[PDB]
């Protein structure tokens, strides 16, 4: 409804986004540590398009 | 024997094991809401019998979700409610802070202690810690328009801090400040156009300067009329502008052919005259409560005048304060005085929905906030996170009295009972110095949230206390103790009032508790 | 084997169902032990040193209070022996208001001491006998003991320190600031004639911070918004309706006929144009606020809003009457502008947050209104209701010092020296009676008992160093609380003292319950249904 | 404003009248306690007409309860939303009619019906002004039926210029569930004619074919039982005679008339 293509290629990579951070959590890093991170990255990626 | 006194299945307990289990039962509520304070708190999920999930990190809606149906247990659920009636935030810390008071005297319970020398000593300690937040609460000197604004900012952004929108606390603590200004002595909280727009991004949320609400049913010629006006004049009406009958109850007996015809014409006349008093005063925007019919739709249609219908009441009297008119019943009186006025007026699109803006209003005193996120549950936590900072800055302007928290008002009330206690013999030493263990509660769930040393932290914070730093409280990124007065990190000094009070009389009320009866059915 | 058959009589002749209780081992000696039963249930809750108790009725609804009458209004009881120490109970409540578990204490302790002369010889119409020629004895000594009779009942120093003992009772810690807001209000409304009327105090519950935050408040307080727009006025003329505001329709079955075009125009503004002057008319008097109790109308509330008016809507009723007498006006059953004497003066009329809830205030500057209102705050539901009924007896307790101002030394203090002056009366009768009216003495000891076993104290310490003092003459010697060690204290000089009437309805109620329970001896049931 | 009260007899009179609470109850708001916990404007407007208002927030129905048997009333009492009823409205009996029309109406109805007048008075008392009454009863059993022809009657007659309207059930078309029950209909029927402003039938004012069939199977029945004269003496030794019962079946046959639907020697004329 806000855009209208690109609906089938969101919800491959959010779910691609969380199968990476299983590995993280078995580790021993907090959640809120791997959710802060990840918009950090997507500040990065968002000002570089 | 035969004859029996009580209905058969009257539960009925007494004695020092009804007591005791009272408070494990309590144990098991604090537990409910324990992983949700402080910056790297976790938020629950709870299910509905029908399916409906309510995703939520606060305590007064956490507990209102479960369906507690035991007696004891059920004052703890009462004086969260009351938490967020008064002050609105700190509903979380006085759950632990009520069971942290009836774990540290269930060992004195269990030792045949008479529970009125309890009673006593809680309400001795709960006045002596009330009192001393006073003496030591920060306040400032004719308190400047600059000043005064830094100040709430401060506030706002701690509130937020532990929420969900958590990363883009800055930008929100901006407009809550400018969304309370707004609003003149009572400060209603009616005043606030809190609306929830799917798609997006939560850093598209607008606050707007105005009223907006939804498109409404519109028929036939509603796109022939033009949606962008320069310097509108709004006329806020109650009618119905449709054909209709005059009275429900009437009736018309006519005899003959020739007076039929002139009542067909009668009809038509007292609409089009409606009509015509509407158009000569000069508007340009319309709105009523009532429906407005598909003739009067076509007759603003070719005059270039926009027109809206079946509006709800609560977004009327938004417009009336933000742009200055008054509601009419009837359009005999249609003065300059009772016409509203702004600055821009046009008919956007947002995630698929049609929005009418009423932006450019000099002299408005309301706000309207819009919502950007995606899914249901992104807006409603997005709103009853911003529930909070609303409360805490309309609390703050009463009452321009702040202290610093993350533990750091615990600890300093923890050590003024400590020594207190030393100097009054007997039995109450071992109850006010039970008073102090339990305020401690606050830091050590701080450091289990994070994942820290809650005993080494603890050892630091004890001793910075005794020597004599007031305001030193804990740092999750630091992994150590600051100064969480100039880390600015602040909250009022209603928060903790009220939470001693509320945590103090919820506690002395389930100890003088003796036995419990429950009938049938 | 073989079974045994009915006996031939009215055995036989019994529906299914029903039962028999005939005898003095079968009917007199199980109606003692049920009502027995209901002494100990409610024995811990006497004294400042009461314990609360969590009850649920069958509507699931939860009831933390310390009233004695409170406690069996929700608790079923199915033993018709002990139902009437229900009544006898009840009936305290509506004549004095305080003094409900004297009588279950008293009828409990009357009805136990009465099985021990049963076996010892003594017939059941010897022992009513005796409980009554005691009853008598008691209300001749009982005015030889009253001390420190109430002196100015429109002082705030002498009024709020009769009402303490009351309140201690119930909420112990906070006696002293709960007295003084029973005590500012009492004597708000108390008329020059002396007519002291209950029902003129009224409460009003707002979750809010805590008990110390509550405040009196001269005037009344309503749970609703305003209607209008005007939402403050400064000094206000208020005039009460009965009627709703809108235009008036015929109770019968009527209808317009319109029979021509001309007619259908001037329809709709006929109407309108009518009203206009029926709002004008009450706006040239004067009249700021109009109070309502009906329907209110669309086309009149604009012309209510034009005038700067203030419309307020109340549909209850009585709540309507009882703010004609706070402002001092009269309803009228007819939308006609009222003319001099039905126009009430208030001092301020605004609409108000009170710990979020929109209020609106008929506050009174003056200290003389009709009636006057009491906010209670607390932080649970739970916690308000016990305290209202905590203010409900000390409004009782003033009522009652209207009509007999004597006291009388209380704390145990009366019971036992009723119980010397009555043990030597029965010395002096010589028969079978002098074995009864000394156990109605022995009863007076129950008192002191249930207020030294709550407080944490061995009592037969107690009642012996009772007896010692009072011999010597010291009647105003009662139990001291404070002390960890059982010892006694002055009550006259401390200021516990009691109601003369109080007691003297206690032991006539509780007497006639006793007496019979025991005059009882068949008992035919019937099927529980 | 014009105020109405109930009145509920037998025991399928009061089975209906403890149901039909329930749907005035809940859609006003009114809880079961008495208290009222509603939220809406339009709910309050009328709450006057079918509640009458306690002190503290009370709201009590208008309802008065009786029967000839103690057994019927207990069941109401302990139901849902039975607490709610005037705990003095409750008025019974302790021999019952046992399906006589007759015994429910001159010998043992005499003496309770004098302790229901002097009920629907103080609740009269206490409203504004009232313009009728609601009576339920049913027309098969005598315990209801002769009970609630006597109560009807001496309700009209004391109040000569109110309306009435009543929520009579009627018996079953082709199965009969009492030997009697022909008897019990017909001499009930002609006493709701000119005593009654309109009745309402449950399964020229009589509401619910044009009910021309349910007066037809009554008479049919009735004529039968009375040509052989059949349980006639239960009635006629406690006080009726023979004449009573020929005026119902001469008043039931005009009725029947006024309800309209729209041999071998022809020779001459
Ligand atoms: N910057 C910070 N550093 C450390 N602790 C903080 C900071 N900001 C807030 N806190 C702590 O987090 C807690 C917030 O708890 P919260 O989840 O908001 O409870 P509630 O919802 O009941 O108010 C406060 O008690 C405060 O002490
Ligand atoms: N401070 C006190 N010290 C000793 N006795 C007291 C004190 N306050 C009240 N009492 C006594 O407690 C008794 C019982 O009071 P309470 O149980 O509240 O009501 P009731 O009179 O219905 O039993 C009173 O008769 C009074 O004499
Ligand atoms: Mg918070
Ligand atoms: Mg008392």
């Amino acid at each position: 409804d806000e855009i209208g293509d690109g609906t089938t290629g969101v919800v491959v990579l959010a779910g691609a986004l969380l199968e990476e951070a299983e590995q993280l959590l078995d580790r021993g890093i907090h959640p809120i540590r791997i959710a802060d991170g990840y918009e950090q990255a997507a500040r990065v990626a968002i000002e570089h398009l | 024997t035969p004859v029996i006194l009580l209905k058969e299945g009257t539960d009925s307990s007494q004695g020092i094991p009804q007591l005791v289990s009272n408070i494990s039962a309590c144990q098991v509520i604090a537990e409910a809401v324990r992983t949700t304070l402080g910056p790297r708190g976790m938020d629950k999920l709870i299910v509905d019998g029908r399916g409906k999930a309510t995703i939520s990190n606060d305590g007064a809606t956490i507990l209102k979700l479960l369906d507690v149906v035991h007696p004891a247990a059920k004052t703890l659920v009462d004086i969260a409610k009351s938490q967020d009636a008064e002050v609105g935030d700190g509903t979380t810390s006085v759950t632990l802070l009520a069971a942290e008071f009836l774990k540290q005297v269930k060992p004195y319970v269990e030792e045949g202690l008479h529970p009125q020398i309890i009673i006593r000593a809680f309400r001795t300690a709960t006045q002596l810690a009330v009192n001393k937040i006073k003496e030591i609460a920060v306040t400032v000197k004719k308190a400047d328009k600059v000043e005064q604004r830094k100040l709430l900012e401060k506030c706002a952004m701690t509130a937020l801090s532990s929420k969900l929108i958590s990363q883009q606390k800055a930008f929100f603590a901006k407009m809550v400040v400018d969304a309370v200004m707004m609003l003149d002595d009572l400060l209603q909280l009616k005043m606030i156009g809190i609306k929830k727009v799917q798609g997006g991004a939560l850093e598209d949320s607008q606050l707007v300067a105005g009223v907006a609400f939804k498109k409404t049913f519109s028929y036939a010629g509603f796109e022939m009329q033009p949606k962008k006006y320069h310097n509108p004049k709004i006329a806020l009406l109650n009618v119905e502008l449709e054909l209709k009958a005059e009275k429900d109850n009437a009736e018309i007996r006519v005899h003959t052919v020739e007076d039929y015809q002139a009542i067909v014409d009668a009809e038509w006349n007292i609409l089009y005259d409606k009509l015509e008093k509407i158009h000569h005063s000069g508007a340009k925007v319309v709105l009523s409560k009532l429906p407005i019919g598909d003739v009067a739709t076509q007759y603003f249609a070719d005059r270039d005048m926009f027109c809206a219908g079946r509006v709800p009441e609560e977004d009327l009297k938004r417009t009336m304060m933000a742009c200055g008119g008054s509601i009419q019943t009837s359009v005999n009186a249609l003065s300059a005085d009772v016409l509203g006025r702004c600055q821009v007026f046009e008919e956007t699109q947002i995630g698929g929905e049609r929005y009418n803006f009423f932006t450019g209003c000099p002299k408005a005193k309301t706000c309207t906030f819009i919502l950007r996120g995606g899914a249901e549950q992104f807006m409603e936590e997005t709103e009853r996170s911003l529930h909070d900072a609303i409360m805490i800055v309309r609390r703050a302007i009463k009452n321009d009295s702040v202290v610093a928290g993350g533990g750091a008002i615990e600890m300093e009330l923890s050590k003024y009972l400590r020594d207190y206690s030393r100097t009054i013999p007997g039995k109450q030493q071992l109850l006010i110095g039970a008073y102090a263990k339990a305020l401690e509660i606050i830091p050590r769930q701080l450091c289990d949230n994070a994942g820290f040393d809650a005993t080494n932290i603890l050892n630091k914070l004890r001793a910075r206390h005794a020597q004599g730093g007031t305001w030193y409280g804990v740092d999750i990124n630091n992994e150590d103790i600051a100064d969480n007065f100039e880390a600015f990190v602040w909250e009022p000094a209603m928060v903790r009032i009220n939470a001693l009070t509320a945590a103090s009389e919820a506690a002395c009320l389930i100890v003088s508790v003796d036995e419990t009866i429950k009938n049938p059915r | 084997a073989l079974h045994v058959p009915k006996a031939p009589g009215f055995a036989q002749m019994l529906k299914e169902g029903a039962k028999h209780f005939s005898g003095l081992e079968e009917a007199v000696y199980r109606n003692i032990q049920a009502c027995k039963e209901l002494a100990q249930t409610t024995r811990t809750a006497y004294g400042p040193n009461g314990m609360n108790k969590m009850v649920i009725n069958h509507l699931e609804k939860l009831f933390v209070t310390n009233d004695a009458a409170t406690i069996l209004r929700e608790l079923e009881v199915q033993h018709p022996a002990a139902k009437m120490i229900v009544m006898a109970s009840h009936m305290q409540e509506q004549e004095v208001g305080d003094g409900t578990n004297f009588v279950l204490v008293f009828a409990g302790a009357l009805l136990e001491l009465a099985e021990e002369l049963l076996r010892i010889g003594l017939s059941v119409s010897e022992v009513i006998e005796g409980y009554e020629i005691a009853c008598r004895k008691a209300h001749e000594i009982l005015p030889n003991l009253v001390c420190c009779s109430a002196k100015n009942l429109r002082d705030i120093d002498e009024v709020s320190s009769l009402l303490r003992t009351s309140i201690m009772s119930k909420q112990y810690g906070n006696e002293v600031f709960l007295a003084k807001l029973i005590a500012q209000a009492c004597v708000s409304i108390f008329p020059d004639s002396g007519h002291f009327n209950v029902d003129n105090i009224r409460v009003c519950k707002i979750l809010g911070s805590g008990i110390s935050s509550s405040s009196v408040l001269h005037g009344m307080v309503f749970k609703k918004e305003t209607e209008g727009d005007v939402t403050s006025v400064k000094d206000a003329k208020i005039a009460v309706y009965s009627c709703p505001f809108d235009g008036m329709i015929t109770e019968t079955k009527g209808t317009v006929l319109i029979k021509t075009a001309e007619e259908l125009m001037n329809f709709s503004k006929g109407e309108e144009n009518l009203m206009d002057a029926q709002v004008k008319a009450i706006a040239d008097t004067g009249a700021n606020v109009v109070v309502t109790g009906g329907k209110v109308a669309d086309m009149a509330l604009h012309y209510a809003n034009k005038y700067n008016i203030m419309l307020v809507r109340l549909n209850s009723k009585w709540d309507l009457r009882r703010l004609c007498k706070t402002v001092g006006a009269t309803a009228l059953p007819r939308l006609t502008p009222p003319v001099l004497e039905e126009m009430g003066h208030c001092d301020s009329v605004y609409l108000s947050e009170v710990g979020d809830t929109q209020v609106v205030v008929f506050k009174h500057e003056k200290e003389d209104g009709a009636i006057s209102t009491i906010v209670l705050r607390g932080s649970t539901d739970n916690l308000m209701d016990d305290i209202e009924r905590a203010v409900d007896d000390g409004v009782n307790t003033f009522k009652v010092l209207t009509r007999d101002k004597r006291l009388v030394p209380g704390g145990g203090a009366t019971e036992i020296e009723l119980a010397k002056q009555i043990t030597s009366y029965g010395e002096t009768c010589p028969g079978l009676e002098q074995y009864a009216i000394k156990k109605f003495a022995e009863a007076f000891e129950a008192i002191p008992r249930a207020l030294a076993e709550n407080s944490g104290v061995k009592a037969n310490e107690v009642i012996s160093k009772l007896y010692a003092v009072h011999q010597e003459g010291n009647k105003n010697v009662g139990l001291d609380i404070e002390a960890e060690v059982p010892a006694v204290k002055d009550m006259l000089e401390a200021g516990i003292l009691d109601t003369y009437l109080g007691k003297y309805w206690a032991i006539k109620l509780a007497t006639n319950a006793a007496v019979t329970v025991l005059r009882v001896d068949q008992i035919i049931m019937a099927k529980p249904a | 404003m014009r105020e109405i009260v109930h009145i509920q007899a037998g025991q399928c009179g009061n089975q209906i009248g403890a149901k039909f609470w329930e749907v005035i109850s809940d859609e006003h708001g009114i809880d079961p306690t008495g208290t009222y916990h509603g939220d809406s404007d339009l709910q309050l407007d009328r709450i006057s007409v079918y509640y009458n208002e306690a002190t503290g927030g009370k709201y009590v129905p208008r309802a008065i309860l009786v029967d000839l048997e103690p057994g019927t009333m207990d069941s109401v009492r302990s139901g849902p939303f039975g607490q709610i009823f005037r705990p003095d409205n409750f008025v019974f009996g302790q021999s019952g009619a046992g399906n006589n029309w007759a015994k429910g109406h001159y010998t043992e109805g005499a003496e309770l019906v004098d302790s229901v007048l002097d009920v629907v008075r103080k609740e009269a008392e206490s409203c504004d002004c009232l313009q009728g009454f609601q009576l339920t009863h049913s027309l098969g059993g005598g315990t209801g039926s002769g009970m609630g022809t006597l109560l009807i009657s001496k309700i009209r007659e004391e109040y000569p210029d109110r309306i009435m309207n009543t929520f009579s059930v009627v018996p079953s078309p082709k199965v009969s569930d009492t030997v009697v029950e022909p008897y019990n209909a017909t001499l009930s029927v002609h006493q709701l004619v000119e005593n009654t402003d309109e009745t309402y039938c449950i399964d020229l004012h009589f509401f619910m074919t044009a009910i021309q069939e349910l007066f037809k199977r009554i008479s049919e029945q009735f004529t039968a039982m009375f040509r052989r004269k059949a349980f006639l003496h239960w009635y006629t030794g406690e006080g009726m005679d023979e004449m009573e019962f020929t005026e119902a079946e001469s008043n039931m046959n005009d009725l029947v008339s006024e309800y309209q639907q729209y041999e071998e020697a022809e020779e001459e004329a």
